RNA sequence: UACAAGUAGUCAGAGCCCGUUAAUGGGUGAUGGCGUGCCUUUUGUAGAAUGAACCGGCGAGUUACGAUUUGAUGCAAGGUUAAGCAGUAAAUGUGGAGCCGUAGCGAAAGCGAGUCUGAAUAGGGCGUUUAGUAUUUGGUCGUAGACCCGAAACCAGGUGAU
RNA sequence: GAGGGUAGCGGAGAAAUUCCAAUCGAACCUGGAGAUAGCUGGUUCUCUCCGAAAUAGCUUUAGGGCUAGCCUCAAGUGAUGAUUAUUGGAGGUAGAGCACUGUUUGGACGAGCGAAUUCAGACAAACUCCGAAUGCCAAUUAAUUUAACUUGGGAGUCAGAACAUGGGUGAUAAGGUCCGUGUUCGAAAGGGAAACAGCCCAGACCACCAGCUAAGGUCCCAAAAU
RNA sequence: GACAAUGGUAGGAGAGCGUUCUAAGGGCGUUGAAGCAUGAUCGUAAGGACAUGUGGAGCGCUUAGAAGUGAGAAUGCCGGUG
RNA sequence: UAGGCCCAAGCGACUGUUUAUCAAAAACACAGGUCUCUGCUAAACCGUAAGGUGAUGUAUAGGGGCUGACGCCUGCCCAGU
RNA sequence: UCCUAAGGUAGCGAAAUUCCUUGUCGGGUAAGUUCCGACCCGCACGAAAGGCGUAACGAUUUGGGCACUGUCUCAACGAGAGACUCGGUGAAAUCAUAGUACCUGUGAAGAUGCAGGUUACCCGCGACAGGACGGAAAGACCCCGUGGAGCUUUACUGUAGCCUGAUAUUGAAAUUCGGCUUUCUAACCCGCACCACUUAUCGUGGUGGGAGACAGUGUCAGGCGGGCAGUUUGACUGGGGCGGUCGCCUCCUAAAAGGUAACGGAGGCGCUCAAAGGUUCCCUCAGAAUGGUUGGAAAUCAUUCAUAGAGUGUAAAGGCAUAAGGGAGCUUGACUGCGAGACCUACAAGUCGAGCAGGGUCGAAAGACGGACUUAGUGAUCCGGUGGUUCCGCAUG
């Protein structure tokens, strides 16, 4: 049969032009008390799966 | 028959990050200390935990500043 | 499976949604016009054949 | 071959008996030099660590559907059909629902060679690098027992007081 | 003695975990079933080229796994690799010293007189007024050399050992144990050290009854000076 | 005709030998096929020929295709004999 | 063919029973004692339905726990469970 | 003189119980760690998981005697069955190939096989048992596996069963400061009696009696429930337990860049401050060889020595008198939207930052300001809560 998706992985990046996947970033949900304004307001910005984490999900995300 | 001990912190990398005569960037840090153990000279400045950066184009010199002092400066490139 | 440490997706949360209302079009840009007649009549029933 | 201390062979070498796919021939071996089997597992084994009495036969990475990469081949801003129907269980002809590509960006409405964030093309992120597609040989991965042999146990339905 | 009854999530037991067809802390047969095994064992023809690791981080993790680091095969970008001479810099070890913080010997001077006065002599991983030899980072500087980097396909490795040297630990014990640095073994035959993986010399493509050398040697075993 | 390379385990890469079957082409066999036994033969290796005896009916070669394709170890299974 | 005996201690009263196949005993049982539950379609027990045992019995009876002939005795605490 | 629900009575006592211990003192022996009789310093006896005694019984444990004897001093001889020699018949475990010596040494640290020596002609039979780490059983002890099974409980989550309410089956009458209770027959119940099927009382039916809207039965709810069931119960570690430890910050070991181990040597953190923050102007400390309203030389005031020996919210190490230390005025930059380029780094994270636009505070103005002299005071995601909003919201609003 065909292989099936990880449908968790499929709800934390996306697929951009050249290949590459979008995700979110980490600390973001609460405890916003402890960090500081300049840590908070870089956080927001989004950033690409490492060139290392790619070659151990690559065939979890072939259909997406 | 126990130990009291064996506890220690996460090493820092202080020291020299660029060597004299070295040609850097605008935005190139050049020492990491803990206060000042070297003083910021031309063109550069002094970071909130006493971090020296740059801020132009130019080689590295480091100088003495007075008895017993050291400082660090940054020359553009003619 | 990473041997014990967390997954890096269980890591990282998750974003968005999906519209069920989603509508999606077939681009033709000024490029591939060049080969009608001058003056002619394009329509999609047209271009689809 | 009965004065001799030998993982039994190898190199050197008299004597004695033979004569071949005909060539720098065949068998036997007085005496001298050198030399502590094989496999598995280990930092390390002649090991007194494991395994095999001997001979023969049998006895362990395979196949079907998906993904990815490389070689070959046809066509090319296009490439290619699935079920079915007619045919020798031929593998041809028909069959264009469907799939990939030609355009991205955003959670979304949406806009578009530009888009998102933002009061602000101010700056920054991802795109405008943009050739593809079908079949197939090889390598690797995924779902199936998945390279082969081996448990102490668990559950279900039955048979037993000679 | 004969004929009968009680059956395994159960019976029987004057009670021993005792018996239920010669092994009962839970009988036997068939099926689910090729249960599962991060653990042992085994895994079949021949040549050619290249050639490791026994480390770090995280781990219901420690004889398992994952990414990084070292290997190999392709497609690419071009001196970006290595050694030496020279000119520059950052960094307080060896040694030394008593100017700071301590510890501490013998005298001299009356503020209550051997260590917050003075004259001499010593000590320190957590003392420094001083301070090397090396190593490290640079200069598209010079000469000799042959790499280096990026993208993609496939791996193995996470039990290490001895010797020299700088240290902790132990007792300036261990073929002990834990780190820094180099070599060898591991995966390396050949000669020497009587025998002897780690020591010394030296890296086997094949053949020869040719020559010169290294470590170590030249009375005999035993090649070379009684 | 010149200089330079070629120890090697875990592993990566390349070129080959042999076995059974199939499709085409071209050939042997009662004037003796396969198998078996013996020998002093050829190639860099896996391997390939030739002669003689035994045997008594099938079997090579060339190119390509397809695999139940190669055994000394598993206290391995079965048979035979020390 | 057919009992050695005697002077003193520990344990269990006694005959009896037990680990088929390494333990026969001081272990189990026993007569006796005591506590407690049960008024009859009894309690308890099997099935946990019908139907049965208890019992064709009726508190001088039946089920369960702990002691274990006999003799002399068996003290104090009810905060906790 | 403290505490507790009460602080062990009779009896017994180095005991099937006494660790010190062969306790001490008397018996038995020429000699007694055992045995018997007494002493109470009872680690840790004690009255129905009974205490102390007891005739008769025991293939029970224990000490001392008589008799007897090859148990022994110390062995000898004789009889029979195997062994041994001939005829018949004829297995088994074991086995990498074997022409299989000793000594000292060497080696994975205990050699028939390696080094140097010593000794030894070839081949049988009857005996001994030292070694081939001899042969029968994938070591039962020990440690490992996120392996099993049996048992226990105030380990976690369930369940048979039992108890208690609401409601259906289920209808009357009255008392009563959308109702628990006396009350009546008609549902329902009776291993109660007499009759018929039928010369069997299992069952059905009929007539009496008893009981009665209770009980029994279905659904829902609460409580008890090792009786029974499925499972969990960490790692490091000079073997494993027990003890200690697990994240973050600073110093030494660390061999003058950075990095670097041990159950190696020393401490600290899980905050605090509305001024202990920003800005502008001023200022400068300990200790003070002496004078004094003379108080066990040091509170307060006065003048000179004063290389910082003071301070710096809080550990330590690097810094600070061009102040980062002290005081005095106004203030909220402890701002919004970002951000070239770098450090660190397996990943996720962490750190520094010129500069640009929008607002501002302080200063005459340059100019400074995106918390605190610097480095610890902290924890993915998933799920839920509270606000704001461009957005979506299943045919349409």
């Amino acid at each position: 049969p065909k292989m099936k998706t990880h449908r968790g992985a499929a709800k934390r990046v996306k697929r951009t032009a050249s290949g590459q996947l979008k995700r979110s970033r980490a600390f973001t949900s609460h405890l916003f008390a402890n960090k500081s304004t300049k840590q908070k307001r870089q956080l927001r910005k989004a950033r690409l799966v490492s060139k290392s984490d790619m070659k151990r999900v690559k065939q979890l995300l072939a259909y997406k | 028959s126990s130990t009291k001990n064996g506890r220690d912190s996460e090493s820092k990398r202080l020291g020299a990050k660029r060597a004299d005569g070295q040609f850097v960037t605008g935005g190139s840090i050049l020492y990491r200390q803990r206060g000042t153990k070297i003083y910021p000279g031309e063109n550069v400045g002094r970071g909130g935990d006493d971090t020296l950066f740059a801020k132009i184009d130019g080689v590295v010199k480091f100088e003495r500043k007075g008895r017993d002092k050291k400082q660090v400066s940054v020359y553009a490139v003619a | 499976f990473e041997g014990g440490q967390l997954p890096l997706f269980r890591r990282l949360p998750k974003r968005g949604f999906t519209n069920i209302n989603r509508k999606e079009y077939a681009i033709v840009n000024l490029d591939q016009l060049n080969k009608f007649e001058d003056g002619t009549e394009v329509t999609p029933a047209l271009l689809v054949e």
